[PDB]
């Protein structure tokens, strides 16, 4: 049941998201765009959408690397940064937390990056609550954990980073890129779960519930596949073990994650999942995308729901990437490797 | 227990010394016990008496077992892929090729008449050459079946791209089978034809607009030559200079032009692509189905050649002398394997160890541990007498 | 061989570029810390082509050298994992062809 | 190294009983203290590495004593070379089973397994002289010391005879090391506290005096004065409320 | 002969990143100086490429083969042409989104005259 509540606040966040979804690239468009190889045709399809605004500005029949990145950055400012500020209540909060959770991977990478020494300025696009002009640099200069805690308290509302810092004190996060990121993701998915649990009584989660679990299963099998034949430390959570309702089990994920080859698991898991277990790294990669792409669209059937807006954000990240992938091939007159091969969005 | 079960019988291959006597039935005969006593008499025994071979020395013997284990597993895997290539092709559906003939003799009937095959594998040859010949044959055959199934999958992809071009969805499609000399004019160079892919809503919008898109647009040319669900495909004739104005004007209205001229070579080559793609997939599929079936039999004869060899050499390693062994293939009816395996262990187990023996049952395959894999190259759990479990 | 290397280098470069942009972080920074060895190296030989000794090279891939840890980033990690595999194949081309140049 | 732990919170005074005793009322000469610690640092580093190298060799040869004696008796091939024996130590008879399991699966029953309890486990495998390397591969992978012949000392006939004289060198050479270390330990424990207090006191003088610009932009007055030494005592009694009366 | 087993790179950022992942170059553990040089197209002055050129060819000696992008190699045309040695090898390959040109290829010019 949803729409069994009257909300001043939910009404604003839901309409503004619907307003964007109108001009937004449909499933049919993406299907048309792969077929293309004509420079002019790619422009036309896109001119007409939310992304089309930026395309019009500088008119380029062959789209280079830079143009694509600039258009996506522009597009995340109107759609995500802005929206939060004219939104209020529990609905603005839910948007802040999803944006901040994405920020925790980006900012974590910037901090870790200082330790390695690296060049900074503009950092590649993600959905972040405030740009790289506000929050991310202020967090970045503190590499000292003690000062991290203090810097999060200045941010009103609080970031997740405050908990993440508590943890890295007691050394449950260790060092090295791969292990940290696996723990940051484990927390990320854990926060999704706590929110649904509080949120559910007035806007139910049906479509969202199925998508959140299928997303979780995919993320974890993917992390495991990555650390299969590359080295894996067995007592660490580099297997991405996290609660589940029984769709993916801790045992079956652990078997895959270690270096012993455990391709079988994927096949047994699938009965309606796209990924079915293959010997081709590339074919696995294709399937992952299509699965996670489905059920977001289904979520749109619901409305007046926390379910709708969540599924939409996660679809947007997958569309910005599709645009990039297709656009570049057509530019230098080649066809797509991953996108031409996938056919279900 | 199982690993690719259809309706095929499961087999246990055993070998024993000629002094061995069961302790489960004392004073009884081994040959009689297998048929009569063994899992309530529902045990069907078939001969499978493997000849003598050239056995190496003691140092060479360790190395002969190590290789038999590896090669055995390769052949076993590779056959598993061939069965799969068929299953996917729909050449194995209900049951096919696990009970089907093996040179005009079914699989269970073939094992009973299998005693060693002197097809090219000789006992005047060394052991070493027998492992190298059989294994090479098995690898090479799998590689050809794999190369054709890859090529067939590619070939399907080309044909699918082609049908859609020849009619389906417009975004890359240009028509070439619906040509006509007047709905498609180009014979000098003054007139040309531009085709316009128009969404259904927009169909009225095109019929009204067509004349205004550029100057010198031929009258009443706008007709739907072809129509699909999402789109309606129009032809309009106009002057060549004007084609640039026409196309740009078309894109403002929010149509999508599809450029195709009526050059003779164009029409012919697209048509050709459809045909050439159907002929490639067709020829290939017939050779490919045939090639796997022919490969399947050969890798079957070769899988059993290693096992026979493997079992023989092993028997020599574990019991010692006599080099003359009493060897059988026992057909177990499906799901009685565990009960069969246990009974054999109790009777015969004392021979190979009076303390190196424990009760065990069935066959479990894993990469969790290396234990329970019954092999002489990796550490496993030691069986009390030579017994190998075959799952079909 | 110049034309052939160029096609291979542009194709491997574009697949790597796509991946860098999709993940939303620059992989190359991550990659620069981890590079501290080289898998593909050359071993030098002098070869008599007529009376004169010319430099020839024969390439070796170290099998004692593990995969670097730039994977496990989540969904972004899958993308790098596929990426290195095309690139090791590609890079081998450039070196084997390069032996004639010297 | 000494297994004496640091005493701290520091005496630098001349009020105290210890203050007078472990810190001389005289001046300090940095050069002397550096040279004193130099000689001791060098001696220890030799002593510590030498105890470990000598000690390890001894523990092994004493272990392989009993091993070569038992293994020769188990006889008519004690100094043989046409028969292969494998003598070996293993931590416990439990670890030995796992070895037995590899052997039996991967090499056949070409062993005779015997075991004697030590204090460790003496395990013995006995084999052909042309299947050695394969046994060796098993032995390496489960952490066993099964060597063909244990010890690099074999050279008298019997093997053991050489081993027993080399075990008498090892025992007496370790003991001499222990004595030099002990002697020096009793000698310098007390001295180390005194030099430590002395060195603290040197840091403090330099700081008082201004040895860097920072001490300067934090306190700007440094005064001078003369205190009789028979009265040095009373000045140190009150350390100074926000004044440093640590002196020479 | 053997005294060199690194392949150094002067190339655009993506091409270089890729090449390193594949394992060719390195950041040394006792010089702490890169044995590759990344380039931001048009954003990096022609003078910085030249320092880096000298570095791989002369100031380093563990460089076997020097790879260099045609777009970049052209900017610093003078220095490349003047380098005629075989130790390290100069091999110009097309830049990213740039096609072959025989005249961005230092060696091909050299060979053509005085054949």
């Amino acid at each position: 049941m949803e729409g069994v509540y009257f909300n001043i606040d939910n009404g604003f966040i839901e309409g503004v998201v619907r307003g964007y979804r109108n001009g937004l690239l449909s499933n049919n468009q993406y299907i048309n765009l792969t077929q293309c190889d004509t420079l002019e045709d790619l422009k036309l399809q896109l001119s007409s959408t939310d992304y089309g605004n930026f395309l019009s500005s500088v008119s380029s029949e062959s789209l280079t690397t830079s143009l694509i990145q600039e258009y996506a950055s522009s597009k995340l400012y109107h759609e995500f940064n802005y929206i939060r500020d004219q939104s209020s209540g529990s609905t603005r909060k839910f948007m802040d937390y999803i944006t901040y959770g994405y920020m925790i991977d980006n900012v974590a990478l910037m901090i870790t990056g200082t330790i390695h020494d690296r060049d900074k300025g503009e950092i590649l696009q993600r959905c972040h609550p405030l740009g790289w002009f506000d929050t991310l640099p202020t967090l970045s200069v503190a590499t000292d954990l003690e000062s991290l805690y203090e810097t999060v308290l200045v941010d009103t509302p609080l970031a997740p980073y405050f908990k993440n810092c508590f943890d890295t004190a007691e050394e449950l996060d260790d060092m090295n890129i791969e292990i940290i990121r696996n723990k940051l993701y484990k927390a990320y998915l854990e926060d999704f779960y706590n929110f649904v649990t509080e949120e559910i009584p007035e806007p139910a989660k049906e479509c969202m519930q199925t998508l959140l679990g299928f997303e979780a299963d995919r993320r974890s099998i993917n992390i495991a596949l990555n650390s299969l034949q590359s080295s894996d430390i067995d007592p660490d959570l580099k297997s991405d073990l996290l609660p589940n309702i029984g769709k993916l089990y801790p045992l079956a994920t652990f078997h895959l994650a270690q270096a012993q080859d455990f391709e079988g698991v994927r096949a047994a898991l699938a009965n309606v999942y796209e990924y079915r277990g293959f010997l081709e790294t590339g074919n696995l990669e294709d399937h992952f995308y299509q699965l996670e792409m489905e059920l977001c669209r289904d979520a749109f059937t619901q409305q007046f729901a926390i379910s709708t807006v969540w599924a939409w954000m996660k679809s947007k990240e997958q569309e910005v990437r599709n645009i990039t992938w297709i656009a570049e091939c057509i530019a230098q007159n080649q066809r797509e490797r991953i996108n031409n091969y996938i056919s279900v969005y | 227990m199982a690993t690719a079960l259809y309706t095929a019988n499961d087999f246990i291959l055993i070998s024993l010394p000629q002094n061995a006597q069961p302790v489960t039935a004392p004073g009884s005969k081994t040959d009689s016990w297998f048929n009569e006593t063994l899992i309530g008499g529902r045990a069907f025994v078939s001969d499978f008496k493997i000849p003598e071979f050239k056995i190496g020395s003691l140092d060479t013997l360790i190395v002969e077992s190590e290789e038999l284990s590896k090669v055995d597993n390769q052949i076993g895997a590779s056959i598993g892929k061939i069965i799969e290539i068929l299953q996917g092709l729909n050449e194995t559906s209900t049951n096919a090729y696990r009970t089907l003939p093996i040179n005009n003799m079914p699989v269970p009937e073939y094992l009973e008449n299998f005693q060693w095959q002197t097809r090219k594998f000789k006992l005047d040859k060394s052991i070493k050459d027998l492992i190298t010949l059989i294994s090479n044959e098995s690898s090479q055959l799998d590689a050809d079946v794999r190369a054709t199934y890859a090529n067939y999958n590619s070939a399907k992809t080309n044909l699918a791209a082609a049908e859609r071009k020849k009619t389906g969805d417009l975004s890359v499609r240009s028509l070439h089978d619906i040509v006509k000399p007047e709905d498609f004019v180009l014979n000098s160079e003054h007139l040309t034809t531009v085709l316009v892919a128009v969404p259904k809503s927009l169909k009225s919008d095109f019929e009204k607009s067509y004349e205004t898109l550029s100057k010198n647009v031929v009258p009443a040319s706008a007709s739907v030559i072809a129509e699909d669900a999402e789109y309606v495909l129009f032809n309009v004739h106009l002057f060549k200079k004007n084609v640039q104005e026409f196309t740009t004007a078309a894109r403002e209205k929010k149509f999508i032009p599809r450029e195709f001229n009526y050059s003779e070579e164009l029409i012919d080559q697209l048509k050709k692509e459809h045909d050439s793609a159907a002929s490639l997939e067709q020829s290939l599929r017939v050779q490919l189905v045939r090639l796997a079936k022919t490969a399947y039999v050969d890798v079957f004869i070769n899988w059993f050649h290693i096992k026979a060899l493997r079992v023989y050499v092993e028997s020599v390693l574990r019991y010692g002398l006599p080099p003359h062994f009493n060897i059988k293939i026992i057909a177990v009816p499906p799901k009685n394997l565990s009960k069969c395996k246990s009974e054999l262990i109790d009777a015969f187990g004392f021979l190979g160890g009076n303390a190196f023996m424990k009760d065990k049952k069935g066959k479990i395959n894993k990469q969790d541990t290396s234990l329970h894999q019954y092999a002489s190259l990796v550490d496993t759990e030691y069986e009390p007498f030579v017994m190998y479990i075959i799952n079909l | 061989a110049k034309q052939k290397m160029g096609r291979v280098m542009q194709t491997a470069a574009f697949s790597l570029a796509e991946v860098s942009y999709a993940t939303g972080e620059n992989i190359g920074y991550q990659v620069q810390e981890s590079v501290s060895t080289a898998r593909f190296k050359v071993r030098a030989r002098q070869e008599n082509v007529s009376g004169v000794y010319l430099s020839q090279f024969e390439s070796y891939i170290d099998p004692e050298i593990n995969d670097f840890r730039l994977t496990g980033l989540g969904r972004g990690g899958q993308q790098v994992q596929r990426a290195k595999e095309i690139y090791s194949r590609a890079v081998e081309t450039l070196v084997e062809l390069a032996s004639l140049q010297t | 190294k000494h297994d004496i732990k640091l005493y701290e919170g520091d005496t630098d005074k001349y009020l105290d009983g210890s203050g007078e005793l472990y810190v001389p009322p005289s001046g300090s000469v940095i050069d002397d203290y550096v040279r004193n610690a130099s000689y001791l640092e060098e001696r220890l580093i030799q002593m510590e590495d030498a105890t470990d190298q000598i000690e390890v060799q001894k523990n092994d040869l004493e272990q392989y004593r009993f091993i070569l004696q038992s293994g020769d008796e188990f006889i008519a091939a004690a100094i043989g070379a046409s028969v292969n024996y494998v003598t070996g130590v293993i931590a416990r008879d439990k670890v030995a089973t796992l070895e037995q399991i590899l052997w039996r699966v991967l090499r056949g029953n070409l062993f005779f397994k015997t075991v004697e309890i030590e204090q460790n486990a003496f395990i013995v495998f006995s084999h052909g002289d042309l299947i050695i390397k394969r046994i060796r591969k098993i032995a390496e992978s489960l952490d066993a010391n099964l060597y063909d012949v244990d010890s690099s000392n074999e050279g008298r006939s019997q093997q053991l005879a050489k081993v027993n004289k080399n075990l008498s060198d090892l025992y007496t050479v370790l003991k001499t090391t222990s004595t030099t270390l002990e002697s020096e330990l009793y000698a310098i424990a007390k001295e180390l506290d005194s030099w430590f207090q002395d060195v603290t006191r040197e840091k403090a003088i330099f700081e008082i005096l201004n040895k860097s610009n920072y001490d300067t932009n934090r306190k700007i007055l440094i005064a001078e004065g003369w205190i009789p030494r028979d009265e040095l005592a009373t000045l140190q009694a009150r350390l100074g409320e926000m004044i440093a009366r640590l002196g020479i | 002969a053997e005294k060199r087993t690194l392949i150094a790179v002067i190339a655009d950022e993506d091409t270089t990143t890729g090449l390193l992942l594949a394992g060719i170059g390195q950041i040394t553990p006792e010089t702490q100086e890169k044995n590759f040089f990344v380039y931001q197209e048009g954003k990096t002055t022609k003078e910085e490429i030249t320092d880096k050129f000298n570095h791989f060819t002369e100031e380093r000696d563990d460089i076997a083969i020097l790879l260099i992008n045609q777009h970049i190699a052209e900017n610093i045309r003078a220095r490349v042409d003047s380098f005629t040695n075989a130790f390290p090898a100069i091999l110009e390959i097309p830049s990213k989104d740039h096609p072959y040109d025989p005249e961005k290829d230092s060696v091909l010019k050299r060979v053509r005259k005085l054949f």
